[PDB]
């Protein structure tokens, strides 16, 4: 899907950065469903910076 | 395990314990009521005597003393039978529990009887 | 089990003194008993407006 | 030198310093032109 | 007894099966994940709905939850 | 005058209230020398006194049936009858310091987000570019209403919100 | 073998760290991505115990620490005697002690609030103080605002002192760990040195300046004409002339012939009755006394030579048949646990302060305080709040050592096992006698009001229908006053004047009379026996299930500080040992506002007022009015509530400005302490979109407080609202009505 | 590996006896004994209050709840690196073995296992509380 370092919006509504960017990590190529890896430069209510997401759930905007 | 202790674990106040009417194990529970009635009313009749609401209006303090210690009484042997209604669905079943509120009913009245001749 | 309250098995099945509570207050809350249906729901309330009429 | 104008700039310093200058602005706007009410 | 699930974001991180205090999670092969990790539930029996698992849940959002349901001896930690 | 209400330099008990923080003030007074410091203090207060009445009644403020300044707070009623400088200039003069203070905050944050430490910035204060967005901010009407006509005023819907939207 | 033992250099003195915030905390140092950062960084400052784990560093921190404290208040000391003297009336008020009010502040004139420059009398014009200094003042010899100005000088000194031997004893030469750990020797130096050579100086500035200058103030001539101190140690004549003892010298001191002193150090007992305070002479004796006691309880512990104690000997030696090993163990715990020591000297401390506050309201040490009951009851008051504080704040830091520093495997079969060991039967004992005191203390105060309410006052709980007499402290306080005849022959009066006895008035007012003991005595003491249980529930089960309950096993795991363990076993909130605390600081608050209520209109009502006989300041209501709640309600809050109601436009219309700030503070506690910290952060995120369409959502991400901060913020708000409520209440009342 | 077998006459830890011990639960309902093998005679936490030594070998603690047994097998596992496992008793005499009910401990995969409880979509995939009104009882949408 999207290359690493470039930047994608996240569309998943119950997420804390849905409608926000981040910035793509890794694309696993195997058969797993959630492949891209995003960072986020804030971080939400967990203290997480990172979430894995799916290709339709991603848009590089 | 349990905390061994000379005030749970001593010999004379289990022998005490065992004495006392609740503990005895092959009395009847008729006999068990009427003896815990005979003990409750009579020390129960006292309070009511001296602290009541009638306590300074003489030949009447006494009276309405034992009587007020009398309704009491019949409170207590209705919660001891709503107790064994709900407990159990010899002393331990319901009609020895039966037997043992109608005991402490007959016992208390008893009781507050002799409490009021004495 | 015990009876109390009748429309939950679910309190019903509660060994503690919170079934109590809970039994007085679900006791109207129609929509979430056992087996409630919605004909069942309009008339019950219908019943409990008449009593809240007399 | 830099360090400690660097703690100077940090928030607390800073929000004090500022309080300080704008309450002590509006002391001396009420004692030179006592009790405005108007205008 | 209590309500846990597990949704098929888990990243196999088995941080939630260290945080129970009561072992009611395990670990099951499955594909979905680089970790071929899955976390599973089939203790709920025993569960008090502490929510220790979902505190140490990486994902966003949660992949375990935990849905307090009926109250039994052994949900309320009841040692009597 | 407006609603019934008397001018203050007309009204009785204004002058009634203004005899008695007097009276007040001298049995105050009456306990000390003559020229000692709580003697002057109190003069000084009996002075300011005098002079914040003269004041009151000199810019036409309207007194009740209490004696006591009353204001008017309707745009078209206070600049017929001359109260325009009780609400309106008050209320001019707040808006252009609160809009001050807003937009300097603003153009600070806009500043120090395009940083690689927009946080470390946040808690340490970058003391000369906010001097200076402190200077500049001096013009903050018209750069609101230009912010404003060019659509960089508002953030798109790319803002954060919940699944029900 | 004791001895000096000092690192060189460890710590750089560098502005560095000053710049870089969070900087002792490894989480911390990261940076602020939200706002609970900032929260972190100023609740866990002082926690030296999560910034290391070497004891010696956190040893060192805490000596530094305890230095930058002193310097603290030696500058607030400086500044008391600095306005003292140059703010204040204290040279007219020695003139005229009982018509003039003590005043040292001023304010300036600016907005209206010159107004709070009242007139205190000396041709000054001031706030009118009750801290009590003017009477400290004038009982150690003072006559001057010069000297006053000096002291002030030598205290701002001795606080850049104090500063300077921080920084020193932190970055130049910061003690080693075992220079600490020397507790024996350290109990031997502050024993004889601190207390002991303490009093020892004090008695010797007293009988060689209070009494003299003292002595003279009583006689009646003009301060100004008094000799000045060094003149008074110069010219030993003069001291003869008063005293004759003193042409002697020292010569009766070495010859053993100590009954020659009698004229400086006597047994007099009550107070002087043209003053009002406890004899200088009394006090001179009472301080050598306690000097000699002193520097021998400081000769007890074995340091560098054979001679004296071991405190771990003494302490293994004490081991019973009921109680197995005993005091072994314990040694080890307080020389290697700060926490340990905090909470023992933390709970002697406000046990302290607590007696201080009895003891200085029932036999006044000052000259003409009795009469400055505005005085009185502001001291006795705050001493007892201090007090309350610390006692909380010892079970605080017992508890935060049962999680932190407690450790088993070095404390096996020890008292303190036991008492963990049976903390069940513990706690539930101290549940029924807490439940026991509250039914039938506060049970008879609604009794009362029933009674009362029904039209029945013969069937009340008083001194004329059902008596309740408290005979034992009757009889205490009898066999108190018999004291001087029987079993203490050399004593001319007793102790204090509330055992019995007569009355001693200064200008017209009482300083002290026989305190009467009746029904509502009793009845106030029992209320005070039961929060005081109460108090001590909250607190002890807090420490003694710190670590684990049936509940919450692993407890200790998660920590001192920690909101809960989730709505799981049916909801464990305020599980930890922190949240007991919380809940035991409210219940301090309510024991110690129900104590200074009885402290305030007991002496109102009994004791206080004006000598024509005695016309008290509320005409002795107390023995019947304070058996009802009702009484307390209408007689004490409501009546004396007008002197803080009506007194704006005067000097204490700030007391009526703090009387509504303080209720409107004590309410917005509520809101922090009735709510939770999901609802507000629910709408931070609403104002957080609100900020962000306007492109002003800061890069610090708003959040709402913790749960633990929410709880901390309710209760700090409470206690302010309520402390500075009768704070106001209490000084606009006492110093109208004095 | 083979489900353990409960020895009812292994010794018991060195212990004085608390009062946060066992209750009327045991006798009526059920209780929970704890059982492991020690390397050396070392002093542990009980979970109920206070210090306990060990013997070296075999050991026997019975406590109330599954929640003490966890922080005594996490305690032991932890800090003494050891191996427990814990077993459910009724007062029948019946003996229920669990922890590892696998063998293996579940913090590790293990061949074998099958997944329970497990919805294989989303949380934000979950159907909306309409769609599962008037059933048989309450039910959250993630139910089904
Ligand atoms: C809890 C505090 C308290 C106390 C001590 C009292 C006391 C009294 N009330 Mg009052 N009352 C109270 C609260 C209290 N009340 C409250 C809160 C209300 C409002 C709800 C009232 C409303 C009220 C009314 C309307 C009246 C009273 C009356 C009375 C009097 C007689 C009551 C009576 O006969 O009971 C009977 C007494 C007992 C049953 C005693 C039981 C307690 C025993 C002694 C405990 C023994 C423990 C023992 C030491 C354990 C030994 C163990 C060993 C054997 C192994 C008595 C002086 C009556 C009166 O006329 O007043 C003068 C009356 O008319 N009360
Ligand atoms: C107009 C008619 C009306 C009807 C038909 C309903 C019906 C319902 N309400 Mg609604 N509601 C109403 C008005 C109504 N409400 C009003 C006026 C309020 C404001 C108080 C509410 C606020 C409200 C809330 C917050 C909730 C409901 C809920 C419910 C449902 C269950 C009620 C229940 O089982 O609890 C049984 C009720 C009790 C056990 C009451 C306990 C006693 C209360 C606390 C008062 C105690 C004061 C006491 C009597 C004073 C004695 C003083 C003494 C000295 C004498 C039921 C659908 C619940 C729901 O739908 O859940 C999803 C629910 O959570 N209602
Ligand atoms: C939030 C409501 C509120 C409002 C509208 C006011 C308004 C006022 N207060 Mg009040 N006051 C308030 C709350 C409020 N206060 C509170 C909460 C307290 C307790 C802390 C006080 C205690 C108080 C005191 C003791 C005094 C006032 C005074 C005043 C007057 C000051 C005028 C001035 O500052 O000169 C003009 C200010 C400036 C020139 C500074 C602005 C600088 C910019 C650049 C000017 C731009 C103009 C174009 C003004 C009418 C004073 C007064 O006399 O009232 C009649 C006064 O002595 N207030
Ligand atoms: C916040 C709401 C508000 C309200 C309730 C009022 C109320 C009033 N306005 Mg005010 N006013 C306001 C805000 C408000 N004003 C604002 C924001 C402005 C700036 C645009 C004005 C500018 C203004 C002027 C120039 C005048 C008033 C006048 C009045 C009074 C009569 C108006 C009328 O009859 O029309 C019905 C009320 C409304 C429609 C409410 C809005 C008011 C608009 C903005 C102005 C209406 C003026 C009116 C058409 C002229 C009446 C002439 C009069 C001789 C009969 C009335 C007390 C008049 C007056 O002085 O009477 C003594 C007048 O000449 N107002
Ligand atoms: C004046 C020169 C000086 C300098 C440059 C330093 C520098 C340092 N000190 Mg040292 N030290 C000094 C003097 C100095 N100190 C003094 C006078 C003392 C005695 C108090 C100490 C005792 C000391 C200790 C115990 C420790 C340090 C530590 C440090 C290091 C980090 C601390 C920090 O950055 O926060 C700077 C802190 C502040 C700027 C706040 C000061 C707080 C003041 C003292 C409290 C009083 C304010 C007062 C109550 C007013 C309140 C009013 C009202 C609002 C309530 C840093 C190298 C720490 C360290 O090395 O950690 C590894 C450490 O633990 N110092
Ligand atoms: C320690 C307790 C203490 C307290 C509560 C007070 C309180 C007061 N003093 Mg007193 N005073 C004290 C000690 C104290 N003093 C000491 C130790 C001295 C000897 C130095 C004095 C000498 C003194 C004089 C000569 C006078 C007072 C006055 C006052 C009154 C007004 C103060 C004022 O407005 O200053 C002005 C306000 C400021 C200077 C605010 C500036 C604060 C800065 C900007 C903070 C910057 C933060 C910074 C990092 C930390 C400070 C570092 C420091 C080295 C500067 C007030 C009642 C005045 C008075 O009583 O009038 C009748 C007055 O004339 N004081
Ligand atoms: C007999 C000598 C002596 C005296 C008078 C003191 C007095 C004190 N020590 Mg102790 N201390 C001593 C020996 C002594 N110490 C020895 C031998 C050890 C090692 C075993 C310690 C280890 C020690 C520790 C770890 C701590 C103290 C602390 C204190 C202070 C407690 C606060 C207080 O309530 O005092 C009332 C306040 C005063 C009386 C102010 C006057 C103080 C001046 C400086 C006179 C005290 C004499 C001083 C020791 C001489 C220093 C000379 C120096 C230039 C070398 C108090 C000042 C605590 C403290 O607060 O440290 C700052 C603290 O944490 N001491
Ligand atoms: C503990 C504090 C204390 C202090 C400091 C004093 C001090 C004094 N007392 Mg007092 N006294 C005290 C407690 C104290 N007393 C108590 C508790 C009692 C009750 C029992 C008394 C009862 C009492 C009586 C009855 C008398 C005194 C007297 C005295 C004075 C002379 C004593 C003397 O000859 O000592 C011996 C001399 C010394 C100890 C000399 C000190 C050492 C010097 C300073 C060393 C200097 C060395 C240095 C190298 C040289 C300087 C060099 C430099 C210039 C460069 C002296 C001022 C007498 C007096 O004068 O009354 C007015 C007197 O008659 N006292
Ligand atoms: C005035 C309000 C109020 C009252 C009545 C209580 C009462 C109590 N608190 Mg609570 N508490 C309060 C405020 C109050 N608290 C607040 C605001 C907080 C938050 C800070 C707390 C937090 C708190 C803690 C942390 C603890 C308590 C505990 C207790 C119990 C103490 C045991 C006792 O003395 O039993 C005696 C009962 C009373 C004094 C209540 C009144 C009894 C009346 C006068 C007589 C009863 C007879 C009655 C009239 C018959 C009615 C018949 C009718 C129903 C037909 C007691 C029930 C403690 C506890 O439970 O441990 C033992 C405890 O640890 N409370
Ligand atoms: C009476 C207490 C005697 C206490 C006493 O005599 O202890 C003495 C008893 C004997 O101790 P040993 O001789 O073994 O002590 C050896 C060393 O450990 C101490 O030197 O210690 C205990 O057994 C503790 C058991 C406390 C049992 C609970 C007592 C609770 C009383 C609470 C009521 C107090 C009300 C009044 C408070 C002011």
């Amino acid at each position: 899907g999207p290359k690493r370092g470039s930047l994608v919006k996240i569309l998943r509504p119950e997420s804390y950065w849905f409608n926000q960017v981040g910035k793509v990590v890794s694309v696993d190529q195997s058969g797993v469903r959630y492949p891209v890896v995003v960072r986020f430069e804030n971080q939400n209510y967990a203290g997480v910076t990172t979430n894995n997401y799916a290709l339709d759930e991603v848009v590089a905007a | 395990g349990m905390l061994e202790t000379p005030v749970t674990s001593a010999p004379i106040v289990a022998t005490y314990l065992s004495n006392l009417p609740a503990y005895r194990t092959g009395v009847a529970p008729v006999l068990r009521g009427v003896e815990i009635g005979l003990a409750h009313g009579f020390l129960l009749a006292g309070p009511f005597i001296k602290l009541g609401p009638l306590r300074n209006v003489p030949e009447t303090a006494e009276i309405a003393g034992s009587l007020s210690a009398a309704g009491l009484v019949l409170i207590l042997a209705l919660c001891l039978s709503i107790y064994g209604s709900a407990q159990f669905q010899p002393l331990f079943s319901a009609d020895g529990w039966s037997e043992f509120a109608a005991g402490f009913l007959v016992g208390g009245e008893a009781g507050v009887a002799w409490a009021y001749v004495c | 089990h015990k009876l109390f309250p009748k429309f939950s098995q679910g309190l019903a099945q509660d060994p503690t003194t919170r079934r109590i509570w809970y039994g007085l207050a679900m006791a109207h809350d129609f929509e979430s008993h056992d087996g409630m249906t919605e004909e069942n729901l309009y008339q019950k309330i219908f019943a409990s407006h008449f009593g809240q009429l007399s | 030198m830099k360090d400690f104008t660097t703690y100077l700039s940090t928030a607390p310093v800073i929000a004090t310093i500022w309080f300080t200058f704008t309450a002590g602005l509006l002391i001396e706007i009420n004692r030179y032109f006592p009790d405005p009410l108007v205008f | 007894a209590h309500i846990v699930k597990i949704y098929d974001t888990c990243i196999g991180c088995t941080q939630c099966v260290r945080a129970c205090p009561l072992d009611v999670l395990e670990m099951v092969p499955w594909d979905g994940c680089k970790a071929s990790q899955m976390a599973s539930a089939p203790r709920t029996e025993d569960c008090v709905g502490c929510k220790r698992c979902e505190t140490a849940c990486p994902t966003d959002f949660l992949s375990v939850r935990v849905y307090l349901g009926s109250e039994s001896t052994r949900s309320m930690g009841l040692s009597y | 005058d407006i609603a019934g209400l008397t001018p203050c330099s007309e009204s009785k008990a204004y002058a009634k209230l203004e005899k008695k923080e007097l009276k007040t003030l001298e049995k105050r007074l009456k306990q000390y020398e003559a020229d000692s410091a709580p003697a002057v203090a109190l003069k000084a207060t009996m002075e300011r006194t005098k002079a914040r009445f003269a004041n009151y009644a000199k810019a036409g403020l309207l007194c009740g049936n209490d004696g006591l300044p009353h204001l008017i707070a309707d745009p078209g009623l206070a600049l017929k009858y001359g109260h325009a400088g009780e609400v309106f200039i008050p209320t001019f003069g707040f808006l252009y310091v609160a809009g001050y203070i807003g937009y300097v905050g603003r153009q600070y944050l806009i500043a120090v987000k395009g940083e690689a430490k927009p946080t470390d910035k946040e808690i340490i204060i970058d003391v000369p570019l906010a001097t200076k967005l402190a200077w500049q901010g001096a013009g903050w009407p018209l750069a609101a209403v230009q912010e404003l006509q060019r659509g960089t005023l508002l953030e798109k819907e790319e803002n954060i919100t919940v699944s029900p939207r | 073998k004791v001895k000096i033992a000092v690192d060189r250099n460890p710590v750089e003195t560098s502005f560095e760290k000053w710049a870089k915030p969070g900087h002792f905390s490894r989480t911390l140092s990261k940076g602020p991505n939200t706002t609970t950062w900032i929260w972190n960084l100023h609740a866990d400052a002082h926690d030296f115990d999560s910034h290391t784990s070497d004891l010696e560093e956190i040893s060192r921190k805490v000596f530094s620490a305890h230095f930058g404290q002193l310097g603290i208040i030696f500058i607030w000391l400086s500044g008391m005697y600095f306005h003292g003297a140059r703010f204040s009336n204290y040279e007219a008020w020695l003139s005229d002690p009982t018509h003039i009010k003590p005043s040292a502040q001023v304010v300036w004139p600016i907005v209206g609030q010159e107004i709070l420059n009242g007139d205190v009398g000396g041709g000054f014009q001031g706030i009118q103080i009750t801290s009590g200094f003017f009477q400290l003042w004038r009982a150690s010899g003072i006559t001057s605002e010069l000297q006053l100005y000096t002291t002030a000088i030598g205290g701002l000194v001795m606080a850049a002192a104090m500063f300077f031997a921080g920084w020193f004893h932190y970055h130049k030469a910061a003690p080693k760990l075992e220079w600490f750990q020397n507790v024996e020797s350290m109990l031997n130096h502050h024993l004889g040195g601190l207390l002991g050579l303490g009093s020892l100086a004090w008695a010797g500035h007293q009988i060689h300046v209070s009494l003299p200058v003292n002595k003279l103030l009583d006689a009646g001539v003009d301060p100004k004409e008094i000799p000045l101190p060094h003149d008074l140690l110069l010219n030993r004549a003069i001291m003869a002339d008063l005293y004759p003892s003193f042409a002697k010298g020292i010569a009766p001191f070495f010859t053993l012939n100590w009954s020659e002193y009698s004229d400086f150090l006597t047994f007099k007992g009550g107070l002087n009755p043209v003053t009002g305070g406890l004899w200088l002479s009394d006090t001179a004796h009472h301080h050598v006394a306690i000097a000699v006691l002193f520097l021998v309880a400081g000769h007890m512990y074995r340091t560098n030579w054979g001679i004296g104690h071991s405190m771990k000997e003494i302490l293994e030696a004490h081991r019973g048949p009921f109680t197995g090993e005993g005091h072994v163990g314990l040694y080890e715990i307080l020389t290697t646990s700060w926490h340990a020591q905090l909470a023992i000297n933390l709970a002697l401390f406000g046990s302290l302060s607590i007696i201080v506050a009895h003891h200085m309201y029932a036999m006044p040490p000052y000259p003409y305080l009795a009469t400055d009951y505005g005085t009185q009851l502001s001291l006795f008051t705050h001493h007892t709040w201090i007090g309350g504080f610390c006692i909380v704040g010892a079970g605080a830091h017992a508890a935060i050592f049962m999680v932190r520093d407690y450790d088993p495997t070095n404390n096996y079969n020890n008292l303190l096992d036991r008492v963990i060991r049976h903390r069940d039967a513990i706690i539930s004992h101290l549940n029924w006698v807490c439940i026991f005191l509250g039914f039938h203390s506060f049970g008879l105060y609604i009794h009362n009001d029933t009674m009362s309410a029904l039209g029945r006052p013969q069937d009340m709980f008083s001194d004329t229908a059902i008596q309740l007499q408290p005979v034992f402290a009757q009889w205490i306080q009898n066999t108190h006053f018999l004291a001087p005849q029987l079993t203490a022959p050399n004593a001319l009066a007793a102790t204090s004047l509330t055992w019995g006895g007569d009355l001693v008035a200064v200008g017209g007012k009482v300083a002290m009379m026989p305190i009467s003991l009746g029904t509502s005595d009793f009845m106030v003491h029992h209320i005070h026996a039961f929060t005081i249980h109460v108090t001590v529930l909250i607190l002890l089960k807090g420490v003694l299930f710190a670590r684990s309950s049936r509940l919450i096993p692993d407890k200790a795991n998660l920590g001192f500080r920690f909101p809960c363990d989730g709505p799981g076993r049916g909801g464990t909130c305020q599980v930890s040992a922190w949240d007991h605390v919380f809940l035991g600081l409210f219940w301090m608050y309510n024991s110690l506002s129900i104590v200074i209520f009885h402290f305030s209109w007991k002496m109102q009502s009994d004791v206080w007022g004006t000598v024509t006989g005695v016309s008290h300041i509320t005409g002795g209501n107390f023995a019947q009015s304070a058996n009802t709640i009702n009484g307390w309600l209408r007689d004490f809050l409501w009546a004396q509530s007008s002197q803080v109601i009506q007194s704006y436009g005067s000097a204490l219309s700030a007391y009526g400005l703090i009387f509504l700030g303080a209720h409107f503070v004590w309410a917005f506690s509520l809101m922090f302490l009735f709510s939770g910290r999901g609802y507000w952060q629910e709408l931070i995120e609403s104002i957080v979109w609100a900020h962000n369409k306007l492109k002003v959502a800061p890069a610090i991400q708003p959040r709402a407080l913790s749960i633990t901060q929410g709880r901390a913020v309710g209760v700090a708000h409470y206690l302010l609202g309520g402390i500075a409520t009768t704070w106001s209440f209490f000084l606009a009342r006492i110093i109208s009505v004095g | 590996w083979t489900v353990p077998t409960l020895n009812p006459d292994t010794p018991s830890p060195i212990f004085g006896g608390s009062t946060g011990g066992l209750l009327r639960k045991a006798q009526t309902e059920e209780f929970y004994v704890i059982t492991w093998e020690a390397k050396k005679e070392q002093i542990f936490e009980m979970p109920t209050g206070g210090a306990a030594i060990m013997r070296q070998g075999p050991n026997l603690l019975k406590f109330g709840k599954k929640e003490q047994c966890l922080a005594l097998t996490t305690q032991l596992r932890n800090k003494f690196k050891l191996t427990p496992c814990f077993y459910r008793v009724f007062p029948d005499g019946k003996v229920q073995y669990l922890h590892p009910a696998d063998g293996v401990y579940p913090e590790k995969v293990n061949a074998g296992r099958v997944g329970a409880n497990q919805n294989m979509r989303r949380i934000g995939q979950n159907v909306n509380p309409i769609k599962v009104k008037f059933s048989g009882r309450m039910m959250s949408p993630a139910e089904i």
